[PDB]
RNA sequence: UGGAGGACCGAACCCACGUAUGUGGCAAAAUACGGGGAUGACUUGUGGCUAGGGGUGAAAGGCCAACCAAGAUCGGAUAUA
RNA sequence: GGCAAAAUGACCCCGUAACUUCGGGAGAAGGGGUGCUCUCCUAUCUUUUGAUUAGGAAAGCGGCACAUACCAGGGGGUAGCGACUGUUUAUUAAAAACACAGGACUCUGCUAAGUGGUAACACGAUGUAUAGAGUCUGACACCUGCCCGGUGCUGGAAAGUC
């Protein structure tokens, strides 16, 4: 991967422990690395299909994410689901 | 799986520019 | 048929099974277990809407049945493994260095002075103490005993 | 063949270890000669934030406008002694 | 107190110990060579004409001296502390102080714990126990004995005492 996919890219910036009011709340963090978030569809769908598109490095949560590409809904590609272990490129179900 | 479809889209103006 | 990577209403779901990224209201959004591998297990379906679930915390709590989850545990398990070799590494993640108790003068912190390492008494001494008074080894809550006893008796 | 390193030697750079100078000095903290790191827990420009019992602190009671075990300035207040 | 001062330094070649975490020690230590001249061959070079510039052969030639000036590591043996690179008392202390990856304990089921405020609320975190917070120690190897009587922290029984 050279970028993440362009619907999901968004770029929240740090906070190094502050605040709505700038003081130090949460000690001993902040001076990594810039992130950005992928905005991951947290909640499942309705009753629908996919396939595994890819599988991608996530900074945030540890675990990988991978692009689904849907084949109902319309969807035509969420951002993913939070990576299932066996399968690495197969065929999902969100509902029956 | 494309990832960035571009198109006759340019980049860079006011970083060519300068270093010209 | 039940197969890696689907969702679906625990209510659709049997027993024994393995499952992570569960939510705890009906449809909020998945915020029980999601780190890297980790896996709860179903214990079993009263049809009250409740299903009593073992978290990896060891402990158990009942989740209504409308509410889903996702087959088979959470990807990548060596994370939890892998072990850094440097303080960059830290760094990177986004840490800053943590000084300790008995380091800091007694102004600051309530393990401070002493001429040379010391921190309390061998009579007065408490307890090894976070900064603000509140202590962290024993079993120590801080009157969320209330919530947490409520929560249980639930049972 | 490859080109990794909180890798190595060394200028920019930063930092400030030793000696000598200076001690109404060139300077209310510098200079000379040597020193350490020098792709990283890096250095820096710009602009924003955190404000006094508070901030900030890889923690020395350090720093916050040249003098911090509680800033500066007004005021109570011609405090008291 | 070898503080300072001195000295070593460069490139090429020869060779190089204990130890070991087998990556290193290691530029280990210890030595030699370094100028120019012509010739020969080698390469190479299109900057055309065949020579020029560098390397390495081998014969001279001069000087006390041929990295000649400037530039440029003193090295070895062995304890203590600290594992190390780092950070700190601007402006008298840079260290054995601090940190540090590594380890353990305790707390948190998510409106998460904890924190600032009165309070909304914000951080925690568009995170969910392989997670986050606090605490002590500080790579590695070997290991970590006894005591719960005291201080704390904590579970709990009906009694009385409220």
């Amino acid at each position: 991967r050279a970028r993440a996919l362009r619907q999901f890219t968004l770029s929240t910036g740090k906070s190094a422990g502050r605040n709505s009011s700038g003081r130090i709340t949460v000690f001993h963090r902040g001076g990594g690395s810039k992130r950005l978030l992928r905005r991951i569809d947290l909640k499942r769908s309705t009753s629908s299909m996919g396939i595994v598109e890819s599988i991608e490095y996530d900074p945030n949560r540890s675990s990988q994410i991978a692009p689904v590409r849907w084949i109902k809904g319309g969807c035509q590609k969420k951002m993913n689901t939070i990576e299932k272990f066996a399968p690495p490129r197969k065929i999902l179900e969100p509902t029956t | 799986s494309s990832n960035n479809p571009n198109e006759g889209s340019v980049k860079r103006r006011n970083a060519k520019k300068r270093i010209g | 048929n039940s197969m890696i990577g689907s969702s679906m209403p625990l209510g659709m779901m049997r027993i024994g099974t393995i499952i992570h990224n569960i939510e705890m209201n009906p449809g909020q959004g998945a915020k029980m277990v999601r780190a890297a591998g980790t896996n709860a297990k179903i214990l079993k379906e009263p049809a009250k809407g409740k299903c009593l679930i073992k978290l990896p915390s060891g402990d158990t709590k009942w989740i209504n049945a409308k509410c889903r989850a996702t087959i088979g545990t959470v990807s990548n398990p060596s994370h939890g493994t892998k072990k850094l070799y440097k303080a960059g590494q830290s760094r990177w993640l986004g840490i800053r260095p943590k000084v300790r108790g008995v380091a800091m003068n007694p102004c600051d912190h309530p393990h401070g002075g002493g001429e040379g390492k010391s921190k309390s008494s061998g009579s007065r001494g408490r307890t090894s103490v976070s900064p603000w008074g509140k202590p962290c080894k024993g079993g120590y809550k801080s009157a969320s005993v209330k919530k947490k006893k409520k929560r249980l008796a639930e049972a």
